[PDB]
RNA sequence: CGCGGCUCUGAUUAGUGUUAAGUCGAAAUACGGUUCGUGUAGUGGAAGUUGCACGGGACUUAUCAAUGUUGAACAAUACGA
RNA sequence: AAGGUCAUGGCUUAACAAGCCAAUAAUUCUCUUAGUCGAAGCUGAAAAGGCUGAUCGACCACAUUGGGAAUGAAAAAAUCCCAAGGCAAAUAGGUACAGCAGUGAGGAAUCUUGGUCAAUGGGCCCACGCCUGAACUGGUAACUUGGAGGAAUGAGACGUCGAUUUAUCGAGUAAAAUUCUGUAUACAUAUUGAUAAUGACAAUAUGUACAUUUGUCUUGACUAAUUACGUGCCAGCAGUCGCGGCAAUACGUAAGAGACUAGUGUUAAUCAUCAUAAAUAGGUUUAAAGGGUACUCAGACGGAAAAAUUCGCCCAAAUAUAGGGGACAAUUUUUCUAGAGUUUUAUGUAAGAAGGUCGUACUCUAGAGUGGAGAGAUAAAAUUCUGUGAUACCUAGGGGACGGGUAAAGGCGAAGGCAAUCUUUUAUGUAAAAACUGACGUCGAAGGACGAAGGCAAAGGGAACAAAAAGGAUUAGAUACCCCAGUAGUCUUUGCAGACAAUUAUGAAUGCCAUAGGUUAGAUUUUUAAUUUAGUCUAUAAAUGAAAGUGUAAGCAUUUCACCUCAAGAGUAAGGCGGCAACGCAGGAACUGAAAUCACUAGACCGUUUCUGACACCAGCAAU
RNA sequence: AUAGAUGAGUUUGGUGAUGGCUCUGAUUGAACACU
């Protein structure tokens, strides 16, 4: 995979990693960790 | 793959391709009747331009789809029973169906001369 | 086993691709059976059992190989003379059909169909120049020698 | 494959096929090239086939998986061992110039080493001792050392006469009014003089560089 | 009657797809003007950015202070661009 | 051991024994979907082809749903008993059209409430005969198939019509007209379906008579077939690519042309196209795709020369009784030494681990040391350090990590990774000779083990470095890049964790294919230098590849495991498993697209290199 | 059963590949429109 295409996976993995940190609290309240 | 890998079931069916008109392909039906939930206009995508006459139809199966109205000028409106067939509007996203012109409530193009069978237009009978 | 025949087929391809006048093979009755059929079909020039060094080129037929006993059986090898005519090897391709992972057997009516250039089973029809060698109870034979004797058996390789 | 497709070995086959029929179907073929019938019965020779090369030395019998079977082997003779022995005992025998240029390749037709070291067509050299030694060591059954001493001593007595004749030949010539030019001892020294001077100029010009650059190393440019 | 499964719905809430004509930056592609990517742990409206180790899909893109020789005289009937 | 049985079998029983099957899911359970099969139907050139599971035949199940038994030679019932809801019934206890026709409903969509038991079949009957929505026949529908649906002549009506080089090109042998035929069909006669007799209805044959429709799609390219006008990115066309923005062969109309025709188009579906899940028969360096690692159970595959057995394999089938052939295959036996191993302290070596040290620098403390105002930082500064004496130069103690040269295309280990030193301790690997075992081998799902950095947990350590937090600058703004400082963390011990560009973007292993130049550890030699074994790298040949390149392999072959099947959504969701957590393993579908993707070629560009021209710049004079 | 194996449009500035999509062939217990 070229560096141009790896940067597409790089953003998709960072957005997801960023979403789980943000919703970790409400996922801990609903017992979904 | 090796003969052992094939014997254990490595060969599986290829992932399915979505049909052009899933509401009809799912049940093997050529057409379906439906009531018009809304009759409005859709805008094509980047290359083309204009106003495409579309209709939000609630099929007899329960699905709500968007059908394209072929021809110039139509007669249907809210609460209108129309027949739906396959085929999509290529430049319109979400419009994956067509309406039949000789359908129940939708009338055929009156001032049509060429390809009358495509628009449900009776012959003028001007000669007789 | 069949693995030795598969190594004998790929080795002869590499020896003919390299335009070698001589080539050695492990000394086994199975390799000798296929070599005798290749020589009988006219694809190779000579067959001689010898040591790790090739015999004298000129006196190849009159070569006197020593008896094979347990004291030298480990160093014996089959020396094959390769042919090249019209700037082209006579034994260009040796494609195996039956492999260690699967032994392909053909019937007499399938060989009769493959001999005239029609597919049958996992085999394909023979074209101009191609040959097919079958390992039968009457020895390693050519497909046209097998249908004449009316026998089937294990298919070894297709010689282009 | 950067190389190109050379079909030089098939010029006749290709040319004879192109001349078999006519491009204008329905007419007889024209006359072929003039070279087609010349080499009609002289086909090319086989090329690119790798044979088992001549074995100038016995191949290693203990080897079980020998490599380099299609590689030419080194040519070695029983005289190689003898030449190395002689020329190592007489290094200055290599200073005598020898002409390895062939005249007609027929030197070995008049060599009968049963007579002595002096043969026809070849000069008295370290090769004569090796050939004479080999003959004695094979025919008269002498050993390597015994045959060496014999042919070696015969070789010395001949060299002595060659050096004694130069001195005497020049001494008698002057007794009857014979004069000669410069000799190597004189010519060799004159060439050293002319070359020694070139070094003197270089040294004299090269030493001035160091003494000047050395004295100027210090920054004494203030001139206090 | 209880437990479990399944279907539908749910205030509230998340993600993603599509849509030329909006807005804020300029992260990537050249040494992209802080090398870019992998993993991991932080951080910032956003692209980004920081530590630590790692990869080249970046530096083989590499091109003389050894400065380059009177290596056997001259003359003859030898030699003769 | 006994009984039972034609016979066999825990089939049955008593007494003993603890077995038997399985270990890669035998066994059990949940969810989703489905009547099964056939050259039966459709389809491909073909594959143990694919799809369907109508009409035909075979099998299975069911008769509103659920729960049951008896009768009988045999449940093989639209039977019988029971409960429930629907309809009917109330003092009853029937009914369920998935029997035929028919109605309502649902649906894009599928027909007559006919005649006869004359024919074939079946039930009852001594016989005659009775019954048969089985069946045979009439009806409805272009749903499909097959057939008919008209042939020949037709020249100046010196007429018409449309274009237009107004005189050329077409409609056009077309029409009219003329000469024939009697096709579907109508009518009539006869025969026949049927014979012991019985004809509901119709078939066939013969004779006579009749000349009766056009419809539909397309026309830019794929794809056979053109102009004119209208419209002006509007209206619209569109299977794919596309068309339309005021001189559109692509839209609408007109005419022409190209086709099929009682059909023609469109929609939906299936096969084929599609080597597009490749058993036949694919692929994974750079495009989807090689597991982080290799020791290993199961499993697959794997030497030499003989023999026994199966009779696999072949003759060779018809699921072939009985035989033959002996190469190969399976189990087994005996020998062999080429693979794989053991011994003979190899050499060489940053694999690993334990217990101790060494050193350069740094850092802290002390000597009211010497010295006496700066120092450090940066492109430049500021924050900052310093008169409580800094920087600089020393002496004496303490502390923590780190590892200069050697050093190389070098080496070691399964990989991760491993570089100061001494002792201790550990498995492989390499060279040469002998000896020894005698196929003991390779790969390997799973399980288990190991696995960089960061991270979690606990107890230490803390010099230096440094996420975070914070300050000073720069900047349009500056989280940042830079700077003054600085906590986790890095280090030690014990666990957790398992994700990496864990890379050679290339799994492991085997056989094989031509050279050259280096280099690493040995061996042999006439140890100069050659020869050779095992590694590693460079550049090539044959060849291979989309090419870049590779050429100890990305070649020729083989074995085995893993993995891939258009993009995007997505390595995401849900349920589950592991973990203290962080996260890991496993892993979709919906919605939306016709493209995503790789290597190369020539340009242009670069706050890219090196050159070449120009008052381009420098310098000078003048000017705005 | 021995004649039976076929392509086309479409990614790029361009070229060669990779890889889907669509068309070309046959068909239906089909439906719809014009007849
Ligand atoms: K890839
Ligand atoms: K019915
Ligand atoms: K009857
Ligand atoms: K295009
Ligand atoms: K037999
Ligand atoms: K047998
Ligand atoms: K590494
Ligand atoms: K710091
Ligand atoms: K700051
Ligand atoms: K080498
Ligand atoms: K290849
Ligand atoms: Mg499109
Ligand atoms: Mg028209
Ligand atoms: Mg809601
Ligand atoms: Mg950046
Ligand atoms: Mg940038
Ligand atoms: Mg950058
Ligand atoms: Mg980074
Ligand atoms: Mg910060
Ligand atoms: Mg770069
Ligand atoms: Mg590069
Ligand atoms: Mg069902
Ligand atoms: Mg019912
Ligand atoms: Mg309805
Ligand atoms: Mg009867
Ligand atoms: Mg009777
Ligand atoms: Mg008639
Ligand atoms: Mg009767
Ligand atoms: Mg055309
Ligand atoms: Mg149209
Ligand atoms: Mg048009
Ligand atoms: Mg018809
Ligand atoms: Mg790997
Ligand atoms: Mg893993
Ligand atoms: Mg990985
Ligand atoms: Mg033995
Ligand atoms: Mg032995
Ligand atoms: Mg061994
Ligand atoms: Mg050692
Ligand atoms: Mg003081
Ligand atoms: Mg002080
Ligand atoms: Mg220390
Ligand atoms: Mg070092
Ligand atoms: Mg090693
Ligand atoms: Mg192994
Ligand atoms: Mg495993
Ligand atoms: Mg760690
Ligand atoms: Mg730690
Ligand atoms: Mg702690
Ligand atoms: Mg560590
Ligand atoms: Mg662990
Ligand atoms: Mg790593
Ligand atoms: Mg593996
Ligand atoms: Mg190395
Ligand atoms: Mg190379
Ligand atoms: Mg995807
Ligand atoms: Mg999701
Ligand atoms: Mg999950
Ligand atoms: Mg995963
Ligand atoms: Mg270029
Ligand atoms: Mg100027
Ligand atoms: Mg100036
Ligand atoms: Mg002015
Ligand atoms: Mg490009």
């Amino acid at each position: 995979i070229s560096v141009r295409r790896q940067k597409k996976l790089k953003i998709k993995k960072k957005k997801y990693k960023k979403l789980m940190r943000r919703t970790r609290n409400e996922r801990r309240k609903q017992d979904r960790l | 793959a090796t003969l052992n890998q094939v014997m254990r079931g490595c060969r599986k069916p290829q992932r399915a391709r979505h049909a052009v008109s899933p509401a009809l392909s799912s049940i093997k039906s050529p057409a379906l009747k439906g009531v018009c939930v809304k009759v409005g206009i859709t805008r094509p995508k980047k290359p083309n331009s204009g106003e495409r006459k579309t209709a939000r139809v609630r099929l007899s199966t329960g699905k709500v789809i968007t059908a394209y109205i072929p021809g110039e000028g139509h007669n249907i409106s809210q609460h209108s029973v129309v027949l739906v067939r396959g085929g999509r509007a290529q430049d319109c996203p979400g419009v994956r169906y067509h309406l039949v012109r000789g359908a129940l409530d939708l009338a055929g193009v009156a001032t049509r001369m060429s390809s009358r069978s495509k628009y449900g237009t009776k012959k003028p009978k001007k000669a007789s | 086993g069949i693995q030795q025949i598969t190594n004998m087929c790929s080795h002869l391809q590499n020896a003919s691709r390299a335009r070698l006048g001589l080539t050695s093979l492990p000394n086994t009755k199975y390799n000798l059976a296929l070599a005798l059929a290749l020589h009988r079909a006219g694809f190779i020039s000579s067959i001689t059992r010898g040591g790790p060094h090739p015999p004298t080129p000129e006196a190849l037929m009159t070569y006197e190989p020593e008896p094979v006993t347990s004291a030298n059986v480990a160093t014996r090898r089959l020396w094959v003379g390769l042919k090249y005519w019209n700037e082209e090897p006579v034994l260009k391709e040796l494609k195996p059909i039956s492999k260690p992972s699967r032994l392909v057997t053909a019937s007499l009516e399938q060989l009769n169909r493959v001999a005239r250039g029609f597919p049958a089973g996992y085999m394909k029809g023979l074209q101009l120049g191609e040959c097919l060698f079958v390992n039968t109870d009457r020895g390693v034979l050519e497909v046209r020698e097998a249908v004449e004797r009316k026998v089937g058996g294990l298919v070894l390789c297709k010689v282009k | 494959g950067k190389g190109r497709i050379f079909q030089a070995a098939k010029v006749y086959q290709r040319a004879s096929e192109a001349a078999a029929t006519n491009i204008v179907s329905g007419l007889p073929p024209r006359n072929p090239p003039l070279w087609l019938k010349a080499i009609e019965s002289i086909p090319p020779a086989e090329i690119n086939t790798r044979p088992y090369p001549i074995q100038h030395s016995p191949p290693n019998p203990r080897a079980r998986k020998p490599r380099n079977l299609f590689r030419p082997t080194k040519i070695v003779y029983p005289e190689d061992e003898l030449r190395r022995d002689f020329y190592r005992d007489h290094p200055w025998e290599l200073a005598r110039p020898r002409m390895i240029i062939e005249l007609d390749g027929k030197d070995a037709r008049f060599l009968d080493w049963s007579k002595g070291l002096r043969q026809r067509g070849i000069p008295l050299s370290g090769e004569s001792v090796v050939q004479r030694q080999l003959w004695l060591m094979e025919n008269q059954g002498m050993t390597k050392q015994e045959a060496y001493d014999k042919a070696r001593h015969e070789f010395y007595k001949l060299r002595q006469l060659e050096q004694m004749e130069r001195r005497i030949a020049v001494e008698e010539a002057r007794m009857v009014g014979g004069y000669f030019g410069k000799d190597l001892l004189t010519v060799g020294m004159e060439l050293e003089n002319k070359t020694y001077e070139s070094w003197k100029k270089w040294a004299t010009t090269e030493i001035a560089r160091q003494e000047s650059a050395r004295a100027s190393m210090y920054t004494n440019v203030v001139d206090n």
